[PDB]
């Protein structure tokens, strides 16, 4: 009665609402692409550390 | 013992009022003299309900009685010994109180029952004698009962009715409606 009152006038005088994209975009974080795929570093190279690794540490074995 | 039991506030002297009628046989005579001393209270209405106000002596309270019958002598002697009664216990602050209960004993020994349809606007008069048809048709008047169906005007209840008799009642308003309709849209 009164049921089918409210349930006919909500149901057919609102049916569309507010919905807009560009206002929710505002309220999340935004998608960006990872930064530095850096190859890693090469150090070290040639026998020359070594060498001077052999001659550096006088106890050699003691 | 007699029908209805309504403790009240003083309403046990209007139970006593009822069962000592009861007992005398004359509970209709006695009714009909309290509704008449109960009037020319009112119809006394400064300087008799201003004498309902406890300030009085006992004294002074006892004449007031003794007045009160002489005021328009011609009332039973059950009545007039009640009134002595509430005199004496020097309560009359519940005496058109006392009346009201005594009616309401009275009326149900008589078997009358009353019934109210709230609306908010008065309701046509179709719809008056279907409620008390309906109301009698159905055991919710049992007959050897009557009733006596007032429709009362207050704007709480918007719309509908709600008929009420017996301590049942059937509410079909649009407030209440609503009422339940919101909360559910309120879920």
């Amino acid at each position: 009665n009164v049921i089918q009152d409210l349930y006919l006038r909500e149901l057919k005088d609102t049916k569309l609402a507010p919905s807009t994209l560009q206002d929710a975009e505002g309220n999340v974080k935004p998608w960006n692409p990872p930064q530095k795929p850096n190859l890693p570093e090469l150090e070290l190279q040639g026998p020359e550390a070594l060498k001077a690794y052999t001659e550096q540490n006088v106890e050699t074995a003691h | 013992p007699p029908p209805v039991r309504l403790f009240g506030v003083e309403g046990t002297y209007a139970t006593a009022l009822y069962q000592a009628a009861a007992k005398n046989s004359s509970i209709d005579a006695a009714f009909q003299s309290l509704q008449k001393v109960e009037s020319t209270v009112k119809k006394n209405p400064k300087l008799g309900h201003l004498l309902l106000n406890p300030a009085l002596s006992l004294k002074d309270r006892n004449s007031v009685i003794d007045a009160i019958v002489e005021t328009h002598k011609n009332l039973d002697g059950y009545v007039v010994n009640l009134l002595k009664v509430l005199s004496e216990n020097n309560r009359l602050g519940c005496f058109e109180k006392i009346a009201s209960d005594f009616g309401v004993l009275n009326d149900a020994h008589n078997g009358l029952l009353k019934g109210t349809v709230t609306s908010a606007e008065p309701l046509d008069p179709k719809s008056f004698k279907r409620i008390e048809k309906a109301l009698s048709a159905s055991k919710l008047v049992g007959q050897g009962k009557s009733l006596k169906l007032e429709n009362v005007v207050k704007p709480e209840i918007k719309g509908g009715l709600i008929v009420e008799l017996g301590d049942k009642t059937v509410d079909l308003s649009i407030s209440t409606k609503i009422q339940k309709l919101n909360k559910v849209l309120e879920d």
